[PDB]
């Protein structure tokens, strides 16, 4: 029963439980194999396991598609240290090595447990009989397709290979197939169901982005009396949660430009919170001596360009404060998650101003025209602009702030327990908001 | 598991009108494509009308002008408003809920295809 999961997971990967109890969950359901799965975990989150167990547990191969050779390379490495009959059919293999793997796979009873194949070879012609044979025998256990987000034109990594993989699916009906991805909008999930032909109901297993020791609030720059000012209160606010220890943590700003980043160092410095610039203009040097201090809290607080920052992450980010609105929701929930990782209460904050909005829109359309021209139209153009008009939404809304997000990346209500500044004061906010439309 | 169950129907004379609604029930996110079949006694399924997530309605050429369908959103509930009622019109009313994604905020969900219990619908 679930007896052989608990002892293929020890027995041969050398784990004594499964990271969360989601990855369990997605587990268990894929070694069902009663229905094609989708597991949308972030990297590092243990999806390999997720296909891997259930590949040794089932009696057949599993084939998994994987969209570059580096990557299959990794966890085919890995799987031999395990002792696992793990084999990858790419084209950085000698024409020897191609034919004595084909030929494995051609006899009752081959070696091969896991495939790991380039989505270039599953389509190729030189493949199809084997791949045919293999059907036939009832060999094939499980279809995997790796970085599944890859069908997606409004996912940002498509591969035009990826399109024949649903009729691959089709094919094999026999067998569930499996899909990952680290990251997935609605529309790619929805893309990805369609274009790979996964088979209704299909089984989720998506990591929520909400995190509850994140409080979330917006500020308009047009109705504040001091913005440096209020910068300096909010980090200061932030910093020191630990009066024992005095002020403790650290944090970071995000700034559109780098003379903005330069300069809100100074101000916020001279105003008694001691930062640092962060920007590609610096030599390699400064940026390592900047955020080696930062790292170290020499320095409690970094002032980064949304075109460049976080060389490495950190645990006690006590707040992510940006200046100016980012280029996407995805930037915003990327930038401010680099706050708090550690689980201590944070604060993300988002300066908006119109004027910014304005600003980044004309820079988003003046560089999709200039891709429009370059190669020319696509369903992409759209996203772009998009992307950045779900974190316009985010600011004007009045609404839960993490219930924005999740509805954005496609997670359920989550439980945000007073943990933004509309879920805390719900008239503040709407009396802030009502305020900008006067200066609007 | 998801429930879609109608509503609103019941015996009225032509030239009435009645609204039908189709509670979605379940962790619903999003619905790709909610239609509204009807079955009237003795002929094949026929096909009304239909809203995408984003609000794209279309309707058969037998129901145009006549009838209109709308999602309460907030309620997460879709209504099929029918003016100018026809004897034709007498059926059963149901939904198809094309491309119904579920998802708990555990993370774990479903993507399926449901199917509502109906609404009885005579025109004099
Ligand atoms: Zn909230």
């Amino acid at each position: 029963p679930e007896r052989r999961v608990r002892s293929t997971l020890k027995k041969v990967f050398g784990f004594d439980s499964f990271k969360t109890p989601l990855q369990e969950s997605a587990t268990m359901a894929v070694v069902k194999g009663n229905k094609d799965v989708f597991v949308c975990m972030p990297t590092g989150a243990g999806k390999s396991l997720c296909y891997q167990l259930p590949a040794l547990l089932a009696k057949g191969i599993t084939i998994v598609v994987s969209p570059l050779i580096a990557l299959i390379q990794d966890q085919v490495d890995h799987l031999l240290t395990l002792k696992v009959r793990v084999s990858s059919l790419n084209s950085k293999l000698s024409a020897q090595e191609r034919k004595e793997l084909l030929a494995d796979l051609e006899r009752e009873k081959p070696q091969t447990k896991i495939l790991y194949i380039t989505p270039e070879m599953a389509a190729s012609s030189s493949f199809q009989p084997t791949l045919n044979s293999l059907v036939s025998r009832h060999l094939l256990s499980y279809l995997v397709v790796d970085e599944a987000h890859c069908v997606s034109q409004w996912g940002h990594d498509f591969r035009p290979d990826y399109l024949r993989l649903g009729a691959l699916r089709s094919r094999l009906g026999h067998a569930p197939c499996v899909a990952l991805t680290a990251t997935a909008t609605p529309q790619v999930q929805e893309d990805v169901f369609a274009a790979l032909h996964l088979k209704k109901p299909v089984a989720i297993f998506k990591t929520p982005c909400f995190r509850a020791n994140l409080f979330y609030d917006v500020q308009f720059k047009e109705l504040i009396s001091d913005p440096y000012g209020n910068l300096k209160d909010f980090c200061l606010k932030a910093l020191g949660q630990e009066a024992d220890k005095g002020l403790s943590g650290c944090g970071i700003v995000y700034c559109r430009t780098r003379e903005a980043c330069e300069q809100l160092a100074i101000e916020l410095s001279c105003r008694g919170v001691n930062a640092k610039a962060y920007h590609a203009g610096l030599k390699a040097s400064e940026r390592t001596l900047v955020q080696n201090d930062w790292m170290e809290e020499k320095v409690p607080v970094i002032v980064a360009t949304i075109s460049f920052g976080m060389g490495v992450d950190k645990a006690n980010v006590r707040f992510v404060a940006h200046w100016n609105i980012a280029k996407s929701m995805a930037g915003y929930y990327q930038e401010s998650g680099r706050a708090g990782r550690d689980g201590k209460p944070s604060w993300c904050r988002l300066y908006y101003s119109r004027n910014d909005r304005d600003q980044v829109s004309f820079l988003i359309r003046k560089e999709v025209a200039k891709l429009q021209e370059k190669r020319g139209n696509k369903a992409s153009d759209k996203a772009t602009i998009m992307a950045f008009d779900a974190l316009v939404t985010f600011c004007e809304e009045l609404g839960c702030r993490h219930a924005a997000i999740a509805k954005y990346f496609g997670d359920a209500l989550p439980a945000c327990a007073k943990g933004c500044d509309h879920c805390q004061n719900p008239t503040a906010v709407r009396r802030r908001l009502e305020a900008l439309e006067r200066s609007s | 598991q998801v429930q879609l169950v109608e509503n609103g129907g019941g015996c009225v004379q032509a030239t009435g009108s009645l609204r039908l609604s189709c509670a979605a029930s379940g962790s619903i996110f999003s619905i790709n494509r909610m239609t509204w079949y009807r079955q009237a006694p003795g002929k094949e399924r026929e096909w009304v009308a239909a809203i995408t997530s984003g609000g794209s309605t279309n309707y058969a050429d037998s129901v145009k002008g006549r009838f209109t369908i709308s999602r309460d959103s907030a309620k997460g509930t879709v209504y099929l408003q029918m003016n100018s009622l026809k004897p034709e019109d007498t059926a059963v009313y149901y939904c198809e809920a094309y491309g119904t994604y579920t998802l708990a905020p555990t993370g774990e969900g479903e993507y399926d295809d449901y199917w509502g219990q109906g609404t009885q619908v005579t025109v004099s």
